[PDB]
RNA sequence: ACCAAAGCUAGCUCAACAUAAAUAAAAUAAAACAUUCACCUAACAUUAAAGUAUAGGA
RNA sequence: GAUUACCCCUUCUACCUUUUGCAUAAUGGUUUAACCAGAAAAAAUCUAACAAAGAGAACUUUAGCUAGAUACCCCGAAACCAGACGAGCUACCCAUGAGCAGUUUAAAAGAACCAACUCAUCUAUGUGGCAAAAUAGUGAGAAGACUUGUAGGUAGAGGUGAAAAGCCUAACGAGCCUGGUGAUAGCUGGUUGUCCGAGAAAGAAUUUUAGUUCAACCUUAAAAAUACCCCAAAAAUUCCA
RNA sequence: UCGCACACGCUUACAUCAGUAACUAAUAAUAUACUGAUAAUUAACAACCAAUAAACCAAAACAACACUAAAACGUUUAUUAA
RNA sequence: UUUACCAAAAACAUCACCUCUAGCAUUACUAGUAUUAGAGGCAAUGCCUGCCCAGUGACACCAGUUUAACGGCCGCGGUAUUCUGACCGUGCAAAGGUAGCAUAAUCACUUGUUCUCCAAAUAAGGACUUGUAUGAAUGGCCACACGAGGGUUUUACUGUCUCUUACUUCCAAUCAGUGAAAUUAACCUUCCCGUGAAGAGGCGGGAAUAAAAAAAUAAGACGAGAAGACCCUAUGGAGCUUUAAUUAACUAUUCCAAAAGUUAAACUUAACAUGGACUAGCAAUUUCGGUUGGGGUGACCUCGGAGUACAAAAAACCCUCCGAGUGAUUUUAAUCUAGACAAACCAGUCAAAAUAACCCAUCACUUAUUGAUCCAAAAU
């Protein structure tokens, strides 16, 4: 009866795993996102899936800059 | 070791398939010999191949 | 108080000892089913090897 | 509960099972008595023996080892297979016997009608019956492919069948008896004394949807932690005083 | 109105006497079909018996005959023997 | 003659017609011999049984033959007041329904139209033919006689009916003797309006009512009686059928062996019985999904992206749009140490840093574009 056909796609749970003020560790996943919602800041690495991670031990901090970019930093 | 030998039969002789029991009976033919001790001609219906051994037993 | 219950004794189970012929299956288990299946028909004592060596739509 | 040594008035929707929900016009029960359905220790918790050893010549062992004590119920098929019993019923056939008035008629065991006998067309009655195939009226064949006695033969991985999926001892899509067998049943119907504490309605899969396997919960017995309600620093919430 | 004899069978039901509260025949009467005890007809009736070997063609239907479906049972001779 | 016990009928059988297979021996056929026996279809008799062998089957052998073998036997356009199309043209097929029959045991539209029958005829009879969807041995069209078969119209006669009434007998009723049954949770058992799993004597509110039988009526107690025979479910059962898949036993073959002969200094024959594989016709075991506004049919089953699913996740419907089981161009992804995301299991992402040797990337909007065990192979 239904001519149209489509499937369902399981969620990959995109989002931010950590928050500002939290104490993280080196190698920990910060934010999993599609394309760029935000940009990597100091002491923060970029992945192939565009997922930002922490390079060294420290504290996560969010900072907005307009020259329109959003950077995430890790302060040891 | 000949008379009434009942084995099993398979298709490809490697069985993931059905196994069906099969009957095997020996061949029977007439063999005429002569016994000098009893002074009598004897008739044996017994095993063919065995006679080949008897010929070597003389 | 009426039909009624309640009062005994035969009887046996089990262990030990004495003394005119010819491959049986399948249901079932593998939640279907098809190779496969401890088991059962006759011979097969204890401890440990051992549920090990291996086998099995492994 | 009141009330009189009795009753009326007032206060209350059987039990059980199955369910989102039953006094339910959903299920089971006449009543009573009696009979009748949770018997398995590996790892574990616990009580004791000894301790780098335990344990009755066997195993384990960076506190183990040995012993004892704690949790997993019954009834039910339709069918399958094996070995036999069944043609005194019935179906066909073999052997040997018997039976089938009378009337019209041209030679005619020839035609038609009609009693016995062999069948069961229609109607009615009977419907835990006279009877688990009936009785009454009526109707067919009635010298033929007829009816019947006695003595025999053919059976279930079949026989027989003027062939209907009929018959084969009152129910044959394949008889009955015994055995395999306590077959298999994810189903349905059931599972008995007291008191106390806590106390469940949906995450993904499955030849799966009336069933299972670990999460989402829960319970017992111990330890080491901390957790939540959570404002402004920030990204209805996600986080944190 | 429809039944007396021959069976295959059915294993004292039956006949006489005595007793029937009770059971037995859905009750009484009683009893051929209840209990108890005691009687239960023969034969020339029906079952049970010679071994073989030879001869012969042209069915039965109150049948010389005819027809068809090509014919239940029948007799004779000789030997041995009871 | 047939479903003994719901069907007695058009069914089966039957004389007869035709096709086709059997030239052979002593417990079928048959103590038979082509005028006989087996098999199939049709079904007295009467008149007939036309075409097609490309496929299947069968017979002679790869080619052909064979319809009383399995079966099949067309469409469109044009042509004279109207209409119709003797005729012509064309596509296709192995060949395109001949005789006869026909709103039929066949006709959907349908109660076709016309005629007969009746005061009225969806039935019946007689005709017409655009025969949805007749057809010539699963025979075609008729046919005297025959039928407990299936239908239609006049007459005759009737309690069938208008329209019922009376009588007789056996029961029912009374008394006496003997004394059941299914059913039954317990029952002090009213009605109405509402409610309650949506149809209440037990709930609520009103109405009604001293307590108990017998002869009768069958509305209710979803009455009694059968664990629905329809529907669906179960990875139930059984019967039947096949080109479902997988293959022992039986009937006939191809070869090599057993048993016999032949030449030269390696080859040919099978009388009886018995083997190993092998080729056909017969037979033997089971399977027969799920989702589903019942089932079946249809559709769908794994994955990715954009909405439904408003400012971290996740979230359904047989809701709604698009995409994949890859496509191509250049450089090439060598060894392993932290630490995290997601996550029931199992599968998926990011990656500082160390060492050896140099100094992955673009398009198909950005991501998709695959497969967990055991078993095989180019060779390790």
């Amino acid at each position: 009866s239904s001519k149209n056909l489509g499937g369902k796609s399981p969620g990959k749970r995109f989002g931010i795993k950590k928050m500002e003020g939290h104490y993280v560790h080196a190698g920990n996943i910060l934010a999993t996102q599609r394309h760029f919602r935000w940009h990597p800041g100091a002491h923060v690495g970029l992945g192939k899936n565009k997922c930002l991670y922490a390079l060294e031990e420290g504290v996560v901090r969010y900072t907005k800059e307009v020259y329109y970019k959003t950077f995430v930093h890790v302060v040891p | 070791g000949e008379g009434w030998v009942l084995g099993h039969r398979y298709v490809n002789n490697d069985k993931l398939s059905k196994r069906v029991r099969k009957v095997w009976k020996p061949q029977l033919f007439q063999r005429e010999l002569y016994s000098e001790i009893l002074d009598k001609r004897f008739t044996v219906t017994v095993t063919m191949r065995t006679l080949d051994l008897i010929d070597q037993a003389c």
